């Protein structure tokens, strides 16, 4: 007894204090700001949504009975969260937490209230220890919450509603069916994108790709054609993941031009909070594609501490593949075949040996100038020295090395080209640039002159001084 | 132009017509800091002491 | 020593004396602006990012 | 404000002013020390 | 995906495609757009029996993909399927975009009518008078009081 | 009503984007004619004109003079005249009749 | 003070890389610590080495004595309050804070010293207090507390002449310089050999030659090399009594490559072991050996590659792998056939090369000016 | 190339300042 009395009591009352003007006042401000005025995302707050999430995260019967049905009722509210408080220090509080949004005259009479309150409920039933909130219970909630959906004018709705709806899949995601909600989904889609543009476009594509990759189907007809593709309403942060999906999705089908850039912007559009959850995955992936196109580096040496623990076994497999060595190769995918399996890509670095042999024969080419073929084998280490041929006439065709073989004799002789000052891709490389930096300062100008605004104050030099001045010169002019 | 303001020895500006007061310019130069110019002492400290 | 530039051969002993244009004093001015505008741009942080 | 959150996979269980060369590591394979191979190369010849 | 066994010649066949595709499309519209015109191909058969179902489901994917004009085509080519006017959205746009279509053509010619007009279709004109009737009937008169300007009739 | 609800609406549709013309245009000739006000500053820089010594700056556009008629004033500068040339002591001209620097 | 004490972070580097020295050392810093107070660099440190469970004793009786001269501090500190000249506390604290920073951490010495830099009002005791810094930050290798200080003394430094005050800062500045790894730089400022103290940072003026010896191998070329280093009797003199470093220097000058190479063995298994050369010793060895193929080459045009094992070192198959790892880095400009085992040269124009590092530079400013851009503006 | 370089860095540091002079100074309207 003597040990509960201290701490115990304190956890009570301070955080309901911290609360009354966390998310109530945040309610009653949202109440006549967001349901009271067409500021949308200003007075909609959603960042304080965002904020009250965020730390909640980490951190119900008073605050389901929440009344304002008439006037009385709504000013009542604010004294009853107190009788509540003192009701709590006095007794002990308590499914029963479903009905009352029915009861206890809760007339809201905002959605954009009652939905943020409904979904405040399921957010720690979600994150009731791993229940699931009795599992379906949670769901039945959200099934709630998606009758809610269904209710309606969206002028708060819509963005208040896109939370709602990210949530709703995490809940199928940590227990039963997916395809279904895949259904639910893409009926939804254009239950929106044709009451005009509603937003949403941006948070219901990544919930239907976030599983459709998993469930390992690689369907790609939608998103070329889908027209989703630009919401451009993404509050920086859905656009990062849109862009990773789309560039997996465009590096898995053979194609690695593209995807390097877009999912590079991906990348570097992750804000700089220190989770490092999803940035993990797209460095590394980032990585694999880069090695697989051409024979870029890549190694920007990444040695920061959150990174470096994860990512050892890659640097292992970047310095395989950077030498001509291809035994080093086998030696690292034997060993770490079942990790990268593990990792979901296997199936990336399985082919990479084309790559590997690339950068031999064209180190190979840049060194020496004349070498038999009876020792590219044995450096290369093909064990035959007759596929070689092959191998250096592929190399050939496709213009990695301007080197003749005679056949006959077996030595392999190389062309020398010196001078690329004089060609015309220099120009080309310049040019390539002048563009960026032209385009920069234009994008810096146009933002420059949204800042400067109430500036009404204009006036020359005075309004009486005119008489003054015309009565000294009509005074000066009479003498 | 308040009058507490107008302290002795200052530097002011004057209209042409009528003589009035118009500004306080900034200040003037303090007389003794011209004399000590004048005389040029050669500055030091404690550190440039032997014995 | 750099005193004389050419080459020499030791197959048969020719001098091949050759003479080449003044190193150009193009694109040394252009190395120190960069390096000098990503001091600019470093110094640009304390300023830029802290105060935002 | 400062929301910076993501959903999934946060893993891995929880310096040099000289800008980096790749070579640097690329010996780091093998050859510790330019004295061991030319010592125990030397010997034979 | 099914469409394969769209290149069978028996009409049986094409029936029992054609009405698991007609409940399917709104999951598959874009793999299914990779193929249509061979149901425009269909629709094209006149001696194909169970011609005018075709429509419908090309009208369906069309609508998917905003095609919207040739969506109304083939909505008119379905003609007397369009019986059903009281729920989906499917519906209800498309005759908003009829309404559209005819009122924007009706102000062309209101230069004048016998201006050399492409022929009107009497299922568009039909269905734009029903909608007009239905609201006379919802009571709702200071809609059809306005429509009539824009009809230009 | 609802009829009025799509006629205001296209009404005013209709009278923005006019507003966007005159404005468009208006930029255009306002450089046009500054270029000529700019230039129109400079019958003041008349023949004959008194010379003096620049003494400091009390804030923007205006100085503190001494002329060489032996008096000191508290005067106007000219605007289009660049800031970086004048140094602790050196020598401008004055108008005549306003001694203002020029 | 801090003027012996460099010695004693060089034992602690001697302690943490080489896994086998694990005997003396141990101890000799052992018994230098136990005197002289130094209670800070062993907190952690015996952690590091053994448990040493027998200190409870010599700890308590060691942070006593700490206390003692402690409250003797503040006991002098009340008695110049009362009867004070330039406020004599102030010039006791900055007469003890190097005591305390000897004795305790860097948080009480730092604090100290900031406060007291207020009392000095003349140049000579701020740039003491300023040196101080230095030497700490070299110690405990605090990059932004270098740079401020050295910014700071050299916008001191220009009132007054104090050139020895000048040059003890470019010795400072070379020091730095040579830990980060920039050489040109460092040979630039190591030359003051005539101009460098029995100081307290480097022991021997010999140690100081072999420094400035070294790094003028890599910096400069032949003229001045041959020019500079070699006609300068103040450092030929000192040569004299070092014979490795001079027959090392001499090998190089003299083309006799056959020596070369052990010498450089020797040098660099030395400087592995020896504190700011470690973190890339490698580097500097693998500069040298292709700087040695470099001054052979250009002479001729059409050398066989056999002239090579009974000129710079036996053994055909390494020469010719060490050549084709160096061409294939884009150095070493040359080229070579094995069915004729022949070398052949060729002369690139300074052009080439005076572009790629210019697109490269470009790329990465460009880079960063774009990760400016877009981290402003929302 | 350079040229256009300078004159991009350049507009940076004036849109730096326009933004600074207004965050600083809208707060003074409560």
């Amino acid at each position: 007894p003597p040990g509960g009395g201290e701490q115990e009591p304190p956890p009570p009352p301070a955080p309901q204090d911290v609360e009354m003007k966390e998310e109530a006042a945040t309610g009653g401000g949202s109440t006549g700001e967001a349901d009271g005025k067409t500021a949308a995302a200003a007075a909609e707050h959603s960042q304080r949504e965002l904020d009250t999430v965020t730390l909640e995260d980490i951190k119900e019967p008073r605050f389901v009975l929440r009344a304002l049905r008439m006037l009385p009722s709504t000013s009542r509210r604010l004294n009853h969260y107190v009788l509540y408080k003192a009701v709590q220090g006095f007794f002990t509080s308590n499914l029963p937490f479903l009905e009352e949004p029915m009861d206890t005259e809760a007339d809201l009479q905002f959605r954009p209230r009652t939905g943020k309150a409904a979904s405040t409920p399921l957010l720690p039933e979600v994150e009731a220890y791993l229940q699931l909130l009795v599992v379906i219970f949670m769901m039945n909630s959200k099934r709630y919450k998606e009758a809610q959906k269904i209710s309606d004018n969206r002028r708060a709705l819509d963005l208040v509603a896109a939370k709602c709806y990210y949530y709703h899949a995490r809940v199928y995601e940590f227990l039963d069916k997916l395809d279904v909600v895949r259904s639910f989904l893409h009926a939804r889609l254009r239950t929106a994108t044709l009451r005009h543009d509603a937003d949403g476009q941006a948070t219901l594509l990544n919930l239907l790709l976030r599983n459709y990759l998993h469930y390992s189907l690689y369907d790609q007809a939608e998103k070329l054609v889908s027209k989703s593709v630009f919401p451009e309403q993404a509050n920086n942060n859905e656009w990062a993941r849109y862009l990773y999906y789309t560039g997996r999705i465009k590096a898995i089908q053979l194609e690695y031009s593209e995807a390097r850039r877009t999912m590079t912007n991906a990348l570097r559009k992750a804000p700089q909070h220190t989770a490092v959850g999803f940035k993990q995955t797209v460095h590394k992936l980032l990585i694999v594609v880069e090695l697989l196109l051409g024979e870029i580096p890549d190694r920007l040496q990444f040695r920061q501490p959150s990174l470096k623990r994860s990512l050892m076994p890659y640097f292992l497999l970047t310095q395989a593949v950077r030498t001509g060595n291809l035994a080093k190769f086998n030696q690292v995918l034997d060993q770490f075949g079942e990790k990268f399996q593990a990792d979901g890509t296997y199936t990336l670095i399985i082919r990479l040996r084309h790559n590997v042999i690339k950068t031999g024969v064209r180190m190979i080419s840049l060194s020496y100038s004349r070498i038999s073929l009876a020792d590219i084998a044995q450096k290369l280490q093909l064990d035959s020295p007759e596929d070689a041929e092959f191998i250096v006439a592929k190399a050939i065709r496709d213009g990695v090395i301007e080197a003749s073989i005679n056949h006959e004799k077996g030595y392999v002789q190389s062309k020398e080209m010196i001078d690329i000052y004089s060609t015309r891709e220099p120009q080309l490389a310049f040019h390539q640039r002048i563009s960026f930096c032209l385009d920069i300062h234009n994008m810096s100008v146009k933002a420059m002159r949204f800042p400067p605004k109430s500036y009404n104050k204009d006036l020359e030099s005075a309004e009486e001084r005119r008489e003054r001045e015309q009565q000294d010169l009509e005074f000066a002019k009479e003498m | 132009i308040d009058i507490n303001d107008v302290t002795p020895n200052c530097r002011v500006a004057l209209r042409n017509d009528s003589y009035t007061l118009h500004k306080i310019l900034p200040n003037k130069v303090d007389p003794l800091v011209s004399l000590m110019m004048v005389e040029k002492v050669p500055d030091s400290t404690y550190e440039m002491i032997g014995g | 020593d750099k005193k004389f530039h050419g080459i020499l051969d030791q197959g048969e002993g020719v001098l091949i004396i050759f003479d080449e244009p003044p190193v150009d004093k193009t694109y040394e001015a252009a190395l120190e602006t960069i390096q000098n505008m990503s001091k600019v741009v470093d110094s640009l942080y304390n300023k830029a990012k802290k105060l935002t | 404000m400062s929301e910076k959150k993501q959903p999934v996979d946060l893993g891995l269980l929880e310096e040099d002013n000289w800008d980096d060369d790749n070579v640097e590591d690329d010996f780091s394979n093998q050859l510790r020390a330019e004295l061991e191979k030319h010592g125990y190369k030397m010997e034979t010849s | 995906g099914i469409i394969s066994l769209l290149d069978e010649d028996e009409p049986q066949l094409k029936e029992f495609a054609l009405h698991k595709l007609n409940a399917v499309v709104n999951d598959f519209w874009a793999e299914i757009s990779e193929s249509v015109d061979k149901i425009e191909v269909l629709y094209e058969d006149e001696g194909f029996r169970s011609r005018q179902f075709a429509a419908l489901v090309a009208s369906k994917v069309f609508y998917h993909l905003g095609a919207f004009e040739e969506s109304l085509n083939y909505a008119l080519g379905a003609g007397d399927l369009f019986n059903v006017n009281d729920n989906s959205e499917y519906v209800e746009t498309i005759i908003a975009k009829c309404i559209d279509h005819y009122t924007k053509q009706c102000v062309e010619n209101a230069d004048l009518p016998e201006g050399e007009k492409k022929p009107i279709d009497q299922r568009l004109e039909g269905i734009v008078n029903k909608m007009f009737q239905r609201c006379l009937d919802d009571h709702k008169y200071k809609q059809a009081i306005g429509i009539a300007l824009e009809t230009r009739r | 009503d609802l009829y009025s609800r799509y006629k205001k609406l296209q009404q005013e549709l209709e009278f923005l984007e006019v507003q966007e013309e005159y404005i468009k245009d208006e930029q255009k000739n306002l450089k046009k004619e500054f270029l000529h006000a700019q230039e129109e500053v400079k019958r003041i820089q008349s023949i004959p004109l008194v010379i003096g010594q620049f003494l400091e700056a009390v804030d923007q556009n205006t100085a503190i003079v001494g002329s060489t008629t032996g008096s000191n004033y508290y005067v106007r500068i000219l605007s289009t005249i660049d800031r970086e040339l004048l140094k602790p002591n050196a020598s401008v001209a004055l108008h005549k009749h306003s001694n203002a620097l020029v | 003070p801090k003027n012996p004490d460099l010695r004693i972070a060089q034992l602690r580097f001697l302690l943490s890389l080489p896994e086998h020295r694990g005997d003396a050392a141990v101890r000799d810093e052992l018994m230098a610590a136990v005197r002289d107070n130094n209670m800070a660099p062993y907190y952690e440190a015996l952690c590091k080495s053994l448990d040493w469970q027998i200190d409870v004793d010599l700890l308590n009786k060691m942070k006593k004595a700490n206390e003692d001269e402690l409250k003797r501090l503040d006991e002098e500190l009340e008695d110049a309050e009362k009867n004070l000249g330039e406020s004599e506390i102030r010039d006791a604290m900055m007469a003890k804070a190097e005591y305390l920073c000897r004795i305790g951490d860097k948080e009480g010495a730092l604090t100290a010293f900031r406060k007291t830099y207020d009392k000095t009002v003349a140049l000579g005791h701020r740039l003491d207090i300023v040196f101080y810094l230095l030497r700490i930050g070299l110690f405990y290798m605090d990059n932004d507390l270098i740079t401020r200080n050295t910014e700071k003394a050299k916008s001191l430094i220009e009132e007054g002449g104090d050139w020895d005050r000048r040059n003890r800062l470019k010795v400072y500045q070379g020091l730095y310089c040579v830990a980060i790894r920039d050489f040109k730089q460092a040979a630039e400022l190591f030359l003051d050999t005539v101009s460098t103290f029995t100081s307290y940072e480097l022991m021997d003026y010999k140690t100081f030659v072999t420094y400035t010896v070294y790094v003028s191998m890599i910096a400069l070329e032949r003229p001045d090399l041959r020019e500079k280093v070699i006609k300068g009797a103040e450092i030929l003199e000192v040569l004299h009594s070092l014979p490795a470093v001079r027959q090392y220097l001499f090998s190089l000058y003299e083309c006799r490559y056959s020596v070369f190479f052990q010498s450089l063995a020797v040098v660099e298994q030395e400087m592995k072991k020896d504190w700011l050369f470690a973190p890339h010793y490698r580097y500097y060895v693998r500069e040298m050996r292709i700087h040695a193929y470099s001054q052979l080459l250009e002479s001729y045009r059409s050398l066989t590659l056999g002239y090579m094992a009974e000129a710079f070192g036996v053994g055909v198959e390494f020469i010719d792998q060490e050549l084709s790892r160096f061409i294939a880095a884009g150095r070493l400009h040359c080229k070579i056939d094995k069915v004729n085992e022949i070398v052949e040269t060729n002369r690139p124009d300074s052009k080439n090369w005076q572009y790629q590092e210019t697109i490269k530079k470009g790329d990465l400013l460009l880079n960063r000016v774009q990760k400016l851009s877009r981290v402003i503006n929302m | 190339y350079l040229a256009s370089l300078i004159r991009s860095v350049v507009a940076l540091h004036n849109l730096i300042n326009n933004k600074i002079a207004n965050r600083d100074a809208e707060k003074k309207e409560g």
